[PDB]
């Protein structure tokens, strides 16, 4: 059994720069190494096969070499992924450890929007408000809920998405989940956000109508 | 025409059995090296098994005496019988055609996640994130709350709106169930004119729902 | 009259693995004394007979197959073993009464620039039958579209060339093989006489 130790996944290169992913193995097989690109949330696509040969489609920015190396000539926004290396050794076809490429860019402010609870949701007995922060960089953002100009620490939940393949900007959504009754006793709901690219926090409020 | 469509199970509970499928298009299973490769929820690929063309089976050591690959060229499908299923076996499973020294796994499937846990299936409840507010307005979206197991897939207008769509990853609610939100950003001029249906599907619960987000009032 | 073992072992060039060369050996006195006494062999597997009394045994009919593979694939030259070589190039019968002799050969079967003349079979719709030799170059139809002799997607050449280079690793260096089928089914290949 072979052990291919790829390079670390903290790659924060810029647009138009380069990547150099190295895949060292335990017992070296010759010309029998494949490179793949698992785009964020998709099935792996093949890029390099037989250590260096390119596949029909793969741009001329991708390259390989025969303990092994992977290289991108001019890093483009599309190339956000986790790059694995494969090897035909002896059943098992051992994979890599996954080298994640992360494209860096200028600062960017989020487009913060507020969504009140659904009318049809209240008949279930739970009222949850959604706060959407879209298109921002970096991921460092603080989403603070405020009900009757107080605070909420417990009902809050968050989920952020990977960088986009076109603008390399993160997007996050915050949810404040409360019961039907606890919801009706308060007439001010808002999510206040703080980001490096927004000089001052932007409070988006709604008063149940 | 090339396509590797996968028909797999979602939940089986520990000590159970399942059977995956790999419906092919653009290739032929009976005359090709076909292999299965799974990605556990830890963003790491792992080789599972292969069948070759002439019928020689090779499996990884972790799934040696439990799993089995079969094929039927009658329907040109590939299967993976997962008997004596465990717990770490939770992963999204992909089938591929490994041409080895003439290309390597050129064509891939799309992914059918297998979750193993003693819990039971739970269907979702798709509530709408209504559009409100000019210039900058609250966009449209829909909340897929309270479901189990993973995953759910949200599409818009059957597949013709795929621009500013940010289907966020799932969060594990305090009730052990999952929830997530899919939001799309579209121009304000088209909200009243366009139709907005978020197509949600949670196969482990057979739930296929289409909610209709329409602008509200303020 | 001594069986011409040297004619096979010390031959100039061996055939490719897919088109392996079989030499029928009969009507002669067997001389396995030269075989075990060499210490130049990497692998010496003898099934049914032990490499000690071989020189003092009689045999009805004997076949001596030979070819060249890479180092890693030498293990697959065994009754029951499977892979790309034991299934698409050279399969041994599951009742193999004989020997599987093999030795390194990076000096002979490696050209300074890289010898790309030894070829194996990569794609084949089915496994080989015991002692089968597929000398077909029909472009492999890896789909449902007819290739009609043309190359392209799902239209691959069923034979790939061994990248035999002197820099290759041990597993990727050419190892010459000679497989002696010893007995089956008159008699002539004897030892004591
Ligand atoms: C091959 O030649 C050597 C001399 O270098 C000889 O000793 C040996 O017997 C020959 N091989 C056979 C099978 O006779």
């Amino acid at each position: 059994d072979i052990v291919m130790t790829q390079s670390p996944s903290s790659l924060s290169a810029s647009v138009g720069d380069r990547v150099t992913i190295t895949c060292q193995a335990s017992q070296d097989i010759n010309n029998y190494l494949n490179w793949y690109q698992q785009k964020p949330g998709k099935a792996p696509k093949l890029l390099i096969y037989d250590a260096s040969n390119l596949e029909t489609g793969v741009p001329s920015r991708f390259s390989g070499s025969g303990d092994f190396t992977f290289t991108i000539s001019s890093l483009q926004p599309e190339d956000i992924a986790t790059y694995y290396c494969q090897q035909f050794d002896n059943l098992p076809w051992t994979f890599g450890q996954g080298t994640k490429v992360e494209i860096r860019r200028t600062v960017a402010a989020p487009s913060v929007f507020i969504f009140p609870p659904s009318d049809e949701q209240l008949k279930s007995g739970t009222a949850s408000v959604v706060c959407l922060l879209n298109n921002f960089y970096p991921r460092e953002a603080k989403v603070q809920w405020k009900v009757d100009n107080a605070l909420q620490s417990g009902n809050s939940q968050e989920s952020v998405t990977e960088q986009d393949s076109k603008d390399s900007t993160y997007s996050l959504s915050s949810t404040l989940t409360l019961s039907k009754a606890d919801y009706e006793k308060h007439k001010v709901y808002a999510c206040e956000v703080t980001h490096q690219g927004l000089s001052s926090p932007v409070t988006k409020s709604f008063n149940r109508g | 025409e090339v396509q590797l469509l996968e028909s797999g199970g979602g939940l089986v509970q520990p000590g159970g059995s399942l059977r995956l499928s790999c419906a092919a298009s653009g290739v032929t299973v009976t005359s090709n090296y076909m292999s299965w490769v799974r990605q556990a929820p830890g963003k790491g690929l792992e080789w599972v098994s292969v069948i070759y063309s002439g019928g020689s089976t090779y499996y990884a050591d972790s799934v040696k005496g439990r799993f089995t690959i079969s094929r039927h060229n009658s329907k040109n499908t590939l299967y993976l019988q997962m008997n004596s299923l465990r717990a770490e076996d939770t992963a999204v499973y992909y089938c591929a055609r490994d041409l080895r020294e003439a290309g390597g796994m050129d064509v891939w499937g799309q992914g059918t996640t297998v979750t193993v846990s003693s819990a039971s299936t739970k269907g979702p409840s798709v509530f709408p994130l209504a559009p409100s507010s000019s210039g900058g307005t609250a966009a449209l979206g829909c909340l897929v709350k309270d479901y189990f197991p993973e995953p759910v897939t949200v599409s818009w207008n059957s597949g013709a709106l795929t621009s500013g769509v940010h289907t966020f990853p799932a969060v594990l609610q305090s009730s052990g169930l999952y929830s997530l939100s899919s939001v799309v950003t579209v121009p304000s001029s088209s909200l009243g004119t366009q139709t907005y249906i978020c197509n949600v599907n949670h196969k482990p619960s057979n739930t296929k729902v289409d909610k209709k987000v329409e602008p509200k009032s303020c | 009259n001594l069986c011409p073992f040297g004619e096979v072992f010390n031959a100039t060039r061996f055939a490719s693995v897919y088109a392996w060369n079989r030499k029928r050996i009969s009507n002669c006195v067997a001389d396995y004394s030269v075989l075990y006494n060499s210490a130049s062999f990497s692998t010496f597997k003898c099934y049914g007979v032990s490499p000690t009394k071989l020189n003092d045994l009689c045999f009805t009919n004997v076949y001596a197959d030979s070819f060249v593979i890479r180092g890693d694939e030498v293990r697959q030259i065994a009754p029951g073993q499977t892979g790309k070589i034991a299934d698409y190039n050279y399969k041994l019968p599951d009742d193999f009464t004989g020997c599987v002799i093999a030795w390194n050969s990076n000096n002979l079967d490696s050209k300074v620039g890289g010898n790309y003349n030894y070829l194996y079979r990569l794609f084949r719709k089915s496994n080989l039958k015991p002692f089968e030799r597929d000398i077909s170059t029909e472009i492999y139809q890896a789909g449902s579209t007819p290739c009609n002799g043309v190359e392209g997607f799902n239209c691959y050449f069923p034979l790939q060339s061994y990248g035999f280079q002197p820099t290759n690793g041990v597993g990727y260096q050419p190892y010459r093989v000679v497989v002696l089928s010893f007995e089956l089914l008159p008699a002539t290949v004897c030892g004591p006489k």
